[PDB]
């Protein structure tokens, strides 16, 4: 009889995952203050990991990889392409990005402004988005000004990256969108990257104009749904699955989804992954670690993926739930602690 | 990758390797506590007597 | 040298304190006349710890034989062992105690209780370091009750500083001698919360179904019921009487199993229960799933009605110590509802290589669990439905108690359920 | 030559001492009867190794060293065992009744009585040494005495010896081999009272040298025989500096200027690598660059904790057997373009390195295999704050119920001690983080 704790109450992917646990029977809930557990369904922010792997005759297993936040995080991720070797400051694959510190606070701030000024003199596109992970508050610009202006207003570090004016627009629409991909990497440190995806896209005409409005700019789930109008028009809940935006590749741009987007991010997921597993892998460690992971993609005009963020506790598309959690339970859950096809996961071989 | 201070004799050597430079109470307190303590314990064992008296 | 002073008081504390000294005796290697003819070195490494070594490498049971009437005492000095006791250590009286617990504790039993203290006085000055005290009686009689919480209280007095420990067997309804039975244990659970460190609660009604319903004895007697606690109590100071990686004296094992001073009371128990299909090995989860079982436990508390504040547990014999780690984290991994969580690692597990007479292995159970609350229930709900109605109390008035004692013996054990009542929650 | 006093407290003390001083006789050729044919100074003399043992008339080698147990059957077994004939009586100090793995008992109850009798002891070694360095002090973090009469023994020390450097071995509770349920009452008790008394702090952690022990040498349940041998070891790697001709760790005072830039931070991770089984039938000797990997494999640490999520402070490398700089040099070089190696912003990013060519001496029938090479790693890092929290959140669980409080009330302590030296430890923990944590 193996035994999981829950401390995450809002968590809807592992409160599913702690519904089917218990349904095979042969998982016990405990109090989320009971030590003598195998796995811990732990919280987001201060997971106490420096207390795993401390129980006599207990293999303990926790759902987040100490250490990931670097890759989560918007700022540690400007940082980790710039500084690892793996990834280069000319990673090609990622928009050109800055840490920018408020003035009330190391620093890039006049790195960004030389490479700013070099695009207003060449007469070249020099629209740029600042962000920070103490949002929902995002502001998109073509005057330097007023970016860093909006940062000093916060409180909080930001960061500000190249905004694709040229984004691959949906067919009838005119619209953006953005990929999400969730991805699972086990106690073993294989990366499984679910095969269903989904689209995130905007139900309002795509606009190179007019940034003020940002509900043709931005294609979070929120946005759409509490600013936009044409919601769930095109598709339910501004949703398109991979088999749809694939037939919509092949009668529109006549390629598959396979070819021109998924092997740029299995390659970016690769790289990113790869690059951490020395600090963040559990192999030699008295307690062992998964993870689930959202990551996030943008397509150009050019077919060309590019990465936007990675989120460390990514919800799930409610169409996507059952399955991708069932595969939860299977490679990352059952697989160190056995129960008394076809995955729905593709393997991402590498080199540990 | 420097190493500096290398000191050789014949059970061995050691030396020094840089890869990056930077950027009470008295004895009469104890005893205080000591018999402190020691009054604790005595009064709570005269309260133990005087239970078993009663 | 952490000698204990053993005092058995009444007809329950004598007969099975004498089946006790029998018990140990043999697994010393000591016969009946106090001669050492043992194989091992083991049998004497701590083997001063309850006896003496007299003159001729004799061994005289460190232990005082007490009553307020002469024939249960005969009996011992007639009984097997019974040259092997010093003559001096037998102190008794010839009135009785008429199982009356003012008898044994103010009257009578007051009457005694000075030259008992003399022998004790006796024994505890040949110590090199007395360890402290343990007590063999029942709770529901007179003299073992009465003026065995008596000589606690005098001990305690003169021997502030040692640990008292008792052996303390609780009435049932069902393997009862007299109706006052309630009255005389719950005035002796005062005087107990009060003046022991540690206290194993024996009920007479889990050692008779025990004795019918596993050993499969159509009719037990006493001295069947006898036998287990005989061997419960070798089971439990196996870890004071063999040498092992455990240096473990009274006072480290009450710090350890006691986190409250009045929540001292104790379900032992211990594995094989086996009736006449004897001859079987018993594996090393076969010990520790009947250990953990209700059925094998001496208190008649079903522990899944509450939660264990600590547990120890004894393996005797030549085992799997690691196989025995395996399945002692496998019953707390797999019922960790039931244990506090509040006290990390309140589990521990002791291993003794000198098995008990005719058992290849054996396992016992020492649990402090709430559950014993259900114990003092039963004797709280008997006392008052007697007392409501006065019932029986001249026997007491007449020697000279008061009803006022009563309720506040009734409050007192009242107040002990709940304080067990909090820390199950 | 300068003299270094060695005093083991408790069980576990007095043990890891028969271990210890074991095998520093192995290591400097002294036989059980104190004889050491090599010296051919009789009666005299200041080299290394007379720091720890002084000579009698006779050519006999007597430990500096005192063994203070509160019960006498631990400090029996060396005075009949093998080694009886390297110590005399004054040295072997047992009391009747021990302290019952209560801290307040071994402090304040037994402690007081028996203090100055102790005392009195080590004044008698400190007198045969014409310049004392300071004092080497085991004990156990969860017994009764070592833990409480630690202590005590600590503040004394300090008052006696102001300007006598104190560096501690301590073991850290692992309930895998302990049948107490107090221990973390214990460690936090004697750590707030001794942090301003110890200059530096060894902690080995039971739940790793037993894991050590069952890995490495397929000791399916170890014992303290196993464990101590291990441990002693890791103490000789340690100290081999003090005993041996060198320049790197020749006095107790370059312990802390090596590894403790900050003083209430003076707890180092030891490493230790390789430890092979003696049973195998025969292993393949390691190179300086596999030896020195393993000191990155948590599996090797003293205490388990993840050295990739902390900043280390300083770092030393000990090795013994066939090294020469040049290989350690290289797999330094290997080791930072592989491992995470943060150091704090405010110290170098380098290495002390030691090197002695003896290689580990190894007990004859002992568990250890005889290796060409090995290496000990002193790191000053705020990962091993891990082991802090976890103790601390076992003494959380506890006393909010006061479970278990009364035992040492009863013996003369105030509870108010108990949160005193919690809210102690709470600060030990900030200032981990603040030195760690961005
Ligand atoms: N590594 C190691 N640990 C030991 C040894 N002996 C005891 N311990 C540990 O020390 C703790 C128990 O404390 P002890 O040292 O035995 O007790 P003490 O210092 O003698 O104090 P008392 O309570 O008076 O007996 C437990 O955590 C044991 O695991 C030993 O020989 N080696
Ligand atoms: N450099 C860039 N170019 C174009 N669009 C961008 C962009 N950076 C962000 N966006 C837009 O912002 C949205 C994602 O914002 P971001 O992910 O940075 O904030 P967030 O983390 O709060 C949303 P989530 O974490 O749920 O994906 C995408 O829909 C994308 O269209
Ligand atoms: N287990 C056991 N219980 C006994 C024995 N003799 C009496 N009792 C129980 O003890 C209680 C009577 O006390 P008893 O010892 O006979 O009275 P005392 O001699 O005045 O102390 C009743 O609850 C009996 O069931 C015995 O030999 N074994
Ligand atoms: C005939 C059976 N006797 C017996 C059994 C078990 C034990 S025990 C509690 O395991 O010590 C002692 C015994 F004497
Ligand atoms: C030569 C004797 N060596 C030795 C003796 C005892 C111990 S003990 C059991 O751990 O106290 C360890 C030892 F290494
Ligand atoms: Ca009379
Ligand atoms: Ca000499
Ligand atoms: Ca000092
Ligand atoms: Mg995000
Ligand atoms: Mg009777
Ligand atoms: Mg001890």
């Amino acid at each position: 009889m193996y035994t999981f704790v829950v401390r995450d109450e809002n968590s809807s992917v592992y409160a599913e995952v702690s519904r089917l646990l218990l349904a095979t029977g042969q998982w016990k809930r405990l109090r989320k203050d009971n030590p003598r557990f195998n796995l811990m369904l732990g919280e987001r922010n201060r997971l106490p990991f420096g207390r795993l792997g401390h129980e006599p005759g207990l293999v303990q297993l926790v759902n987040y990889y100490r250490g990931a936040d670097k890759l989560c995080r918007k700022a540690s991720l400007v940082k980790l392409i710039k500084t690892s070797p793996e990834l280069s400051e000319s990673c090609t694959w990622f928009p050109e990005s800055y840490v920018i510190y408020p003035t009330n606070l190391t620093d890039e701030r006049e790195v960004f402004l030389a490479a700013y000024n070099r695009r207003r003199e060449g007469r070249e596109g020099n629209v740029w988005i600042a962000k920070s992970s103490a949002g929902a508050g995002i502001l998109i610009s073509s005057e330097a000004s007023e970016l860093l202006d909006f940062i000093d207003e916060q409180g909080q570090v930001h960061v500000i990256q190249k905004y694709l004016e040229k984004p691959l627009l949906l067919e009838p629409g005119h619209r953006k969108f953005d990929i999400r991909s969730w991805v699972l990497v086990d106690h073993l440190y294989n990366i499984y990257l679910y095969r269903e995806g989904v689209l995130r896209t905007s139900s309002e005409p795509y606009n190179s104009a007019n940034f003020q409005d940002k509900t043709c700019h931005l294609t979070n789930h929120c946005i759409q749904k509490e600013y936009s109008k044409n919601y769930g028009r095109y598709e339910e809940g501004n949703e398109m699955f991979f088999e749809e935006f694939n037939q919509y590749l092949m009668d529109a741009l006549n390629t598959t989804l396979e070819n021109s987007i998924l092997l740029q991010i299995k390659h970016i997921i690769r790289s990113c992954l790869m690059c951490i597993e020395p600090a963040i892998s559990t192999k030699h460690l008295h307690y062992q670690s998964f993870q689930l992971f959202g990551f996030d993609f943008m397509v150009d005009e050019e077919l060309k993926v590019w990465l936007i963020e990675v989120n460390g506790a990514p919800a799930c598309a409610q169409k996507l739930y059952a399955e991708l959690c069932q595969g939860i339970v299977d490679v990352a859950i059952s697989s160190v602690f056995p129960l008394a096809p076809t995955s729905i996961f593709i393997k991402l071989h590498h080199h540990h | 990758m420097e190493v500096i201070e290398l000191n050789k004799c014949t059970s061995g050597q050691s030396f020094e390797v840089i890869l990056k430079p930077p950027s009470d109470p008295s004895l009469e307190e104890i005893q205080k506590k000591l018999e402190a303590a020691e009054e604790r314990r005595k009064y709570q064992e005269a309260e133990l007597l005087k239970h078993l008296a009663e | 040298m952490r000698e204990i002073v053993h005092i058995q008081a009444g007809q329950c504390g004598n007969q099975i304190g004498a089946k006790f000294w029998e018990v140990i005796s043999d697994e010393h290697g000591i016969d009946p006349t106090g001669s050492y003819h043992g194989d091992s070195d083991l049998q004497l490494e701590r083997i001063n710890v309850y006896y003496n070594e007299a003159t001729g490498n004799k061994y005289v049971p460190r232990a005082i034989l007490v009553d307020l009437e002469p024939g249960t005492m005969d009996s011992v000095r007639s009984g097997p062992f019974g040259q092997i006791f010093r003559p001096d250590n037998f102190v008794f009286g010839q009135s009785g105690a008429g199982n009356n617990w003012a008898k044994g504790h103010y009257t009578e039993g007051a009457e005694l209780v000075d030259s008992v203290l003399d022998v004790v006085r006796k024994e505890s000055e040949s110590c090199d370091c007395l360890q402290g005290f343990q007590l063999t009686h029942s709770l529901g009689g007179g003299t073992g009750s009465g003026m065995g919480t008596l000589l606690i209280s005098k001990i305690r007095e003169e021997y502030p500083d040692r640990i008292m420990n008792t052996f303390s067997v609780m009435p049932s309804p069902k393997v009862s001698d007299t109706v006052v039975e309630p009255y005389n244990a719950t005035l002796s659970v005062h005087q107990l919360v009060e003046n022991t460190d540690e206290t194993y609660c024996i009920d007479n009604e889990a050692l008779y179904d025990i004795c019918f319903r596993t050993l499969k004895l159509t009719t037990p007697t006493y001295g069947d019921l006898n036998h287990l606690v005989s061997a419960t109590m070798s089971g439990v100071t196996t870890c004071l009487r063999f040498p092992g990686q455990l240096n473990a004296d009274l006072r480290k094992l009450a710090v350890n199993m006691v986190p409250f001073p009045r929540l001292h009371f104790f379900m032992p128990g211990f594995a094989p229960l086996t009736s006449r299909q004897q001859y079987r090995a018993l594996t090393v989860p076969e010990l520790t799933q009947q250990m953990f079982d209700s059925k094998n436990m001496m208190a008649a508390c079903d522990p899944r009605h509450g939660r264990y504040l600590t547990v120890a547990a004894i393996f005797r014999g030549r085992m799997s110590m690691k196989e025995v780690d395996e399945q002692m984290l496998n019953v707390q991994n797999k019922n960790s509802s039931y244990f506090v969580e509040w006290i990390p690692n309140n589990v521990k597990t002791a291993v003794c290589d000198i098995p008990p007479r005719g058992l290849k292995m054996s396992a016992t159970f020492i649990g402090n669990s709430t559950a014993i609350q259900e114990l003092f229930k039963r004797i709280s709900e008997q006392f008052t439905a007697m007392f409501r109605r006065k019932a029986f109390l001249h026997w007491y008035t007449g020697e000279g108690m008061d009803e006022m004692e009563f309720t506040e013996a009734e409050s007192n054990m009242n107040d002990l359920v709940s304080e067990y009542q909090q820390y199950q929650d | 030559m300068r003299e270094c006093i060695s005093i083991h407290v408790g069980q576990a003390g007095v043990q890891i001492g028969n271990a210890c001083w074991e095998l520093y006789c192995l290591e400097h050729g002294i036989q059980p009867d104190g004889q050491m044919p090599s010296d051919k100074t009789i009666g005299g003399g200041d080299d290394s190794f007379n720091t720890f043992f002084s000579e009698t008339g006779a050519g006999k080698h007597v430990p500096r060293a005192v063994f203070v147990d509160l019960e006498p059957t631990v400090i029996d077994e060396v005075r009949t065992g093998t080694y009886r004939q390297l110590f005399h009586p004054e040295q072997l100090i047992t009391g009747k009744e021990d302290a019952a793995n209560n801290y307040a008992r071994g402090h304040y109850t037994i402690g007081k009585e028996i203090i100055d009798l102790v005392l009195d002891r080590i004044r008698k070694l400190a007198d045969q040494c014409t310049g004392l360095q300071g004092f080497l002090v085991f004990h156990s973090f969860g017994g009764g005495t070592g833990s409480g009469f630690t202590s005590l023994l600590m503040e004394r020390l300090s008052v006696d010896y102001g300007k006598k450097s104190k560096l501690e071995f301590s073991i850290y509770p692992a309930p895998q081999v302990s049948t107490a349920v107090v221990e973390p009452y214990n460690s936090i008790l004697t750590t707030h009272t001794t942090l301003e008394h110890s200059d530096c702090a060894f902690m080995v952690d039971n739940e790793a040298i037993y894991d050590i022990c069952r890995r490495n040498l397929d000791i399916e349940r170890p014992t303290y025989t196993n464990l101590n041998r291990l441990i002693s070891q890791i103490v000789s790697s340690i100290t081999a500096s003090l005993r041996f001709d060198g320049a790197l760790n020749v006095d107790l005072t370059e312990f802390q200027t090596n590894l403790v830039p900050y003083p209430r931070i003076h707890f180092p991770l030891a490493t230790y690598a390789p430890v092979i089984s003696a049973e195998k039938a025969y292993h393949e000797q390691l190179s300086v660059a596999e030896i020195t990997n393993a000191c990155f494999e948590p599996a090797n640490q003293m205490v388990k904790c993840d050295p990739r999520h902390g900043k280390y402070m300083a770092c030393c490398l000990l090795y013994r057997g066939d090294v020469v700089p040049k290989d350690v040099n290289a797999a330094i070089a290997t080791i930072k373009t592989k491992r995470s190696i943060q150091f704090v912003d405010w110290c170098p990013t380098g290495f002390k390195v030691g090197i002695n060519y003896q290689p580990p001496t190894v007990v004859p029938g002992g568990d250890l295999a005889k290796v060409q090479r090995a290496v000990c790693m002193l790191s000053n890092t705020t990962a091993i704050a891990e082991a802090w929290a976890r103790l601390d959140h076992k003494f959380d669980l506890m006393y909010a119920k006061r479970a278990f409080v009364h035992w040492y009330v009863g013996e003369g302590m105030e509870e108010g001690e108990f949160s005193e030296a919690r809210e102690d430890m709470a600060a030990l923990e900030k200032d981990y983080e603040e030195v760690g944590v961005d």
